[PDB]
């Protein structure tokens, strides 16, 4: 439970600070293999903003996977979804304690992992609520573009991507 | 309109992999999911995963994880599926499905035409033809076309004239990989004496037509 | 994860008469009925529930009462024979097959046995065919024996489809021997047992006979 290096590609500059305020997750379909339940980062596909405009993320950050300098859930983690049990439906996790992520300028951009895992836990608590007995699990995404695949944020005007492996494999 | 065009059926063997494609014509690409759904012989409809193309972000299906990969291609409205590492377990029909709605995905009122996939270590081989003698009512004799692979073939009667009371029954899968069929005709006795009888056998797959003449023993 | 339990999964029936399938779902979603007509794609029959989809006869009706769903149709018209599916979200179920049965007069076999042809016997193989031919219920059963020994494994049934004329199945069953265990026996027979034969009748040839 150290730091976490997170391989960002176009070498973000080192004054790109935001605080992670929610996730966009995506839960695989079919047949549970030994019960678990697996969930993986999206971009919102079809629902994207709606997730957005209800976690209070202003129009000025569009970003995949990690939700930033939205509103946080006051008391709770909160489960949004056009629904649940539609894995073509997009999951919308609002955290209730940020988690800062941070770029060096030097190719990577750092989170925490105690804070971080710590928040992991949350989310995977409150899923184990809606999906009960059954081991919820994290992991990366199964396919898409590099918009998708990685953590694709903005900043300065310059549109950035950031290997997000290390938070999402449980 | 909704249009779903598909590639056409392959042979693979164990361990080969396969692409197939499917280009949507009619609609909006990139607005509406698109899965991929498989029918086996007798067993039930399996979802194997699904593509949104505005973004590209797949979903598959937990069983087939690391065997199936699904890509698209906007500028030419092209869905692929890739599967590797075939076993005998994935002979089977493949469509490319689209829900009625954009909104919801699973009310597939819009199928591909149907991509089938035989998976077996059996290359093709033309059939033999062997004579069911009649050996003297009525009498029937038949024509037995053995040991051919793959579906289909066709059995027609003295070049299609004779079709009163003839019977192309279903082929059988043998125990060794390869189809075989029987097709039957019932005949008057006294004809069978003078009136004269022969079985066409046309077998696409491996451009094998034959004729063989059915002569009482 | 969605436990479709679909019954009955075999339906005989004649043209006209009422066809009802049902599913029950463990989960609360929208379901679906598909038609799957024999060589062709699925067809989306009924969705959310029990709105008839597009192009869809009237005949076609679906109800929902809590976790049972059925499907209903009367008039089946020659087109409507196949395999049905019901599906709620990526899950189906395991599917009923409805087909035509024309009821009539119970007929029965006319059992034919044919020997392998010498052709056959050269190139290393033998099959002997016996042929149950136009009959009717399709309930038939065929026994090989072989010198007093009953043979189960070896055969191979086929049977065809309803006789648009007379409404009659015909069948084929294959018996594969080696060539060696070919020439070992000798008397080949072909026990039916088909409900219009008063007892069953064994239509059999001895090897080596005209
Ligand atoms: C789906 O199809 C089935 C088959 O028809 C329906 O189940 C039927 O349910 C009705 C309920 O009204 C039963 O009829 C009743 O049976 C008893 C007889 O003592 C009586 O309480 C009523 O006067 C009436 O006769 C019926 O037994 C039952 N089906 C069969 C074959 O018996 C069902 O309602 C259909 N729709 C669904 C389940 O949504
Ligand atoms: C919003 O995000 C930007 C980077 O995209 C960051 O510089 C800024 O500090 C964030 N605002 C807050 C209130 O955290
Ligand atoms: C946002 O994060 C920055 C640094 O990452 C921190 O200085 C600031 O206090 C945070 N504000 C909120 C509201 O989280
Ligand atoms: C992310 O990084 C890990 C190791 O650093 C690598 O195995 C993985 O392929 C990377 N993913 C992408 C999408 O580049
Ligand atoms: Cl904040
Ligand atoms: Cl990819
Ligand atoms: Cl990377
Ligand atoms: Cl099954
Ligand atoms: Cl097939
Ligand atoms: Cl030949
Ligand atoms: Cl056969
Ligand atoms: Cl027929
Ligand atoms: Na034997």
């Amino acid at each position: 439970n150290a730091t976490i290096m997170l391989p960002c590609r176009p070498a973000p500059p080192p004054h790109c600070k935001s605080n992670i305020t929610g996730l966009l997750l995506l839960r695989d379909g079919g047949d549970t293999i030994n019960n678990t339940e697996i969930f993986r980062p999206s971009g919102g596909d079809e629902d994207a903003q709606w997730c957005m405009e209800r976690l209070g993320i202003p129009s000025s950050v569009v970003s995949t996977q990690l939700l930033l300098n939205g509103s946080l859930a006051e008391e709770e983690i909160v489960i949004r979804s056009k629904d649940l049990s539609d894995n073509a439906k997009t999951i919308c996790v609002q955290l209730q304690k940020s988690v800062e992520i941070v770029c060096t300028g030097a190719g990577y951009c750092q989170i925490s992992g105690r804070n971080w895992s710590e928040a992991v836990n949350q989310v995977k608590k409150k899923l184990k609520e809606h999906f009960p007995h059954k081991n919820i699990s994290f992991q990366s995404s199964s396919g898409g573009d590099l918009e998708i695949t990685t953590h694709s944020f903005n900043c300065g005007g310059e549109f950035f991507y950031c290997n997000t492996s290390g938070l999402f494999q449980d | 309109q909704v249009q779903l065009v598909q590639s056409g059926g392959q042979m693979k063997k164990p361990g080969e992999s396969m692409r197939i494609s499917c280009r949507a014509s009619g609609y909006e690409f990139i607005d509406c999911t698109l899965n991929w759904i498989r029918l086996a012989p007798g067993k039930r409809p399996e979802w194997m995963g699904w593509l949104k193309p505005r973004g590209g972000a797949v979903n598959y299906a937990r069983p087939l994880q690391g065997r199936v990969t699904m890509t698209r291609d906007v500028y030419s409205d092209t869905a692929f599926l890739e599967l590797r590492s075939l076993t005998v377990d994935d002979t089977a029909v493949y469509f490319c499905t689209r829900g009625k709605n954009c909104d919801y995905n699973w009310d597939f009122e819009h199928w591909g035409r149907g991509t089938p996939v035989i998976v077996s270590s059996a290359s093709t081989k033309g059939p033999s033809v062997f004579p069911l003698a009649p050996s003297s009512g009525t009498a029937a004799l038949g024509c037995l076309v053995k040991d051919y692979f793959p579906e289909p073939v066709t059995v027609s009667w003295n070049s299609g004239a004779l079709t009163s009371g003839v019977h192309t029954f279903p082929a059988v899968l043998q125990s060794s990989g390869l189809y075989s069929l029987s097709s039957v005709v019932t005949v008057p006795s006294s004809s069978l004496g003078t009136q004269t009888y022969i079985c066409n056998v046309n077998h696409k797959p491996s451009n094998t037509k034959v004729d063989k003449r059915v002569e009482p023993k | 994860e969605i436990v479709l339990t679909q019954s009955p999964g075999t339906l005989s029936l004649s043209p006209g008469e009422t066809a009802i399938i049902s599913c029950r779902t463990s989960q609360y979603g929208s379901l679906a009925w598909y038609q799957q007509r024999p060589g062709q794609a699925p067809r989306l029959v009924i969705y959310s529930g029990s709105t008839r989809a597009a192009g869809i006869p009237d005949r076609f009706s679906g109800s929902r009462w809590g976790p049972d769903y059925n499907l209903t149709i009367s008039n089946l018209e020659s087109g409507d024979f196949g395999v049905y599916y019901c599906q709620q979200y990526e899950f189906f179920g395991q599917g009923t097959k409805v087909q035509v049965d024309i009821k009539r007069t119970v007929a029965a076999p006319s059992v034919f046995i044919f020997p392998p042809s010498d052709e056959q016997l050269k190139s290393g193989t033998a099959s002997v065919v016996c042929l149950l031919n136009n009959f009717y219920p399709r309930e038939a059963k065929v026994q090989w024996k072989v010198d007093n020994a009953l043979q189960s494994g070896n055969s191979q049934e086929s049977v065809t489809e309803q006789d648009s004329k007379d409404s009659t199945y015909s069948l084929s069953s294959t018996l594969t021997l080696s060539k060696a265990d070919y020439e070992k026996h000798k008397v080949y027979a072909c026990e039916v047992t088909h409900q219009g034969l008063s007892s069953p009748v064994t239509k059999s040839f001895n090897r080596g006979e005209c």
